[PDB]
């Protein structure tokens, strides 16, 4: 239709801040512990999925925790600690948060400059409807 | 069978050795860094062609 | 128009050769390691006038089979071996390949093998006592000593199979061993024959060669050869963009 | 042909081969 | 980009290495303690393009390309040799030579 | 990457000179003890061919 | 359902408590 590269570019754009909201989040939470209700803190991934209208846009189904093994730090001292004296620590990767929203600055931006071409495009189209 | 002896009133102590710890450790440290540079150089180079 | 193309190759390449330099850079620290040598290679475009257009394709030579350096474990069944040395193992489609990594390993059952794959000698792979410590010797032979046993009874119960490759015709396979190229197995035999001038050292290992001042010098050289494309791409954009009003009334 | 004038034989087609045998 | 991918497995790498190494300079007082030594590889390689004639009356290099992956730990060997003998004068202290495991 | 592990080399035949001079030491009593003395010798050289 | 999409009816208030009741 010529008008769904722009449903496709803001799908990226939603997409990508998503994944960046998840990864601040993860980074705001690396060292956190006993969460609500007491449950130790998971560390959350995004999964992206293509909308087969073929070709389409990029959407996340929903957030997945990480099944990676929590850290078992030994200190007796928490009411957290099972019988073993153990608390659970959340596994955060630093460098993969960095890289991540390294990823999504640069898709971001990519995605950016291509809708201001083709609005560019677009603008310009328009001139032979006189 | 192979089994060892017994010596009463001994404990073996940990077998390790802190010169290679230190050499390991400083060339992890080394490593890394240049990781680090080649991280950031791609970054740079990701950026310079999204500011096209 | 078309010189665009040229440029955005160009930039392309220089990303394929930065990512073998990163390549090169992560594993700097497994045991026998070979780098991973790339120079861009010309491809000039022609004919029936005027050949301009001269396109750019990144290309791999083999490796630089520069011995990695030596340090010391004390691990009786650690091997290092001389200027062009190699350990002939058999790969996981039953072929031989060759390595470096001397970091041997002896399953349960009296198995010896090199991370993954077992090491290959006179015959198949070499077997050992169930439970019998092994030394290496300096030309290959395998003495073990079963365990409890006085020490009179050290015997020799194989040895290992030592290949010479001098590195130009050997390329590397897609798990990392080396295997020799076409021409050169056709004039060698399929399979290589064991020699006596090759020694091994037991106790000490070999680390990679990778250069550190080369991956610099090789990162600083791409990030301006691509940043100059880039420019010369923006250039030749907003030329061309500027000129596409001809056609207007 | 001198460039850009007309002719009546097209061009042979464009190779650049990476590598001559 | 292929590079952030690498450049991760390589700090990953780097980190887990200085992990062990911080565990095993932890320990160093633990009775009967047998150090860590992390051992890595790296992952299969993807061709490209495969190389081209050779020695065809010519001294050119090969023109095949091939890109890594990275590199992933594989293994991680605890080295099972002797260690030495402290004094303790406890009548119910046991050091045991060779090898060998109390069950 | 270079002068590291050869240094590590170094300071390992050290300690290791180190160890047997201690041991040497300890048992200057013991009756028919035999005093050791440790040999050292370089690792493999690697050639650079000219041109 | 999928979000950016229309809807009659608004969400309900978001709230991040603390400490659950």
């Amino acid at each position: 239709a010529l008008l769904n590269i722009f449903d496709i570019a803001g799908s990226a754009l939603a997409a990508q801040s998503k994944r960046l909201n998840v990864a601040a989040s993860n980074l705001a939470n690396a060292d956190s512990v006993t969460g609500p209700d007491g449950q130790p803190y998971r560390a959350k991934q995004v999964v992206f999925q293509v909308d087969a209208a073929a070709t389409g846009g990029v959407k996340v189904a929903s957030v997945i925790e990480s099944q990676a093994p929590e850290k078992l730090v030994y200190e007796p001292g928490n009411p957290l600690a099972d019988a073993n004296g153990y608390v659970k620590m959340p596994n955060v990767d630093v460098v993969g948060e960095m890289v991540n929203t390294m990823s999504a600055s640069r898709s971001y931006q990519a995605n950016i400059e291509v809708l201001n071409t083709v609005k560019s495009m677009m603008l310009k189209t328009l001139t032979l409807g006189q | 069978n192979g089994a060892g002896l017994l010596y009463q009133g001994y404990v073996e102590t940990s077998n390790v050795n802190v010169a290679e710890e230190l050499v390991n450790m400083i060339q992890v440290q080394r490593a890394y860094e240049i990781n680090s540079k080649a991280v950031s150089t791609t970054d740079q180079m990701l950026q310079k062609l999204t500011q096209l | 128009d078309h010189a665009i193309y040229t440029a955005m190759g160009a930039a392309s390449q220089t990303l394929n050769q930065q990512a073998v330099t990163a390549s090169n850079l992560a594993n700097a620290s497994t045991p026998g390691f070979r780098a991973q040598l790339n120079a861009l290679r010309a491809v000039p475009v022609d004919g029936l006038s005027l050949a301009t257009r001269t396109l750019v394709t990144a290309s791999t030579p083999g490796a630089d089979m520069t011995p990695g350096q030596l340090d010391y474990t004390s691990r009786p069944l650690d091997v290092a071996l001389q200027q062009d040395g190699w350990l002939v193992v058999q790969a996981a489609d039953g072929a031989e390949g060759y390595t470096r990594n001397g970091n041997i390993q002896v399953g349960p059952t009296g198995q010896l093998t090199i991370q993954g794959h077992p090491v290959i000698g006179e015959g198949g792979p070499i077997t050992v006592p169930e439970g019998s410590e092994i030394t290496i010797a300096a030309d290959g032979t395998i003495s073990a000593l079963n365990p409890g046993d006085p020490p009179n009874t050290v015997a020799p119960v194989g040895r290992l199979k030592l290949v010479k490759a001098e590195g130009n015709e050997v390329q590397r396979s897609d798990d990392g061993l080396f295997r020799l190229t076409a021409e050169a197995q056709a004039e060698r035999g399929a399979v290589l024959a064991a020699d006596p001038s090759i020694r091994i050292m037991s106790g000490v290992l070999e680390g990679s060669n990778v250069k550190p001042v080369e991956a610099m010098t090789d990162m600083i050289a791409n990030a301006r050869r691509f940043e100059m494309q880039m420019k010369v791409i923006t250039s030749v954009d907003e030329n061309e963009g500027r000129a596409n009003q001809l056609l207007s009334m | 042909g001198v460039p850009g004038a007309l002719s009546n034989q097209p061009a042979p087609p464009n190779e650049a081969p990476i590598a001559t045998p | 980009i292929s590079s952030l991918w690498i450049a991760k497995t390589g700090l990953d790498a780097q980190q887990t290495n200085m992990d062990v190494i911080a565990n095993n300079l932890a320990n160093v007082s633990t009775n009967g303690f047998k150090r860590q030594r992390a051992v890595f590889e790296d992952l299969l390689y993807q061709t490209i393009r495969q190389p081209g004639a050779q020695s065809s009356e010519q001294t050119t290099l090969p023109s095949g390309l091939q890109i890594g992956t990275g590199v992933r730990p594989v293994a991680t060997e605890r080295l099972h040799s002797q260690g030495n003998l402290s004094q303790t004068n406890n009548s119910k202290d046991v050091a045991i030579k060779g090898q060998g495991f109390f069950q």
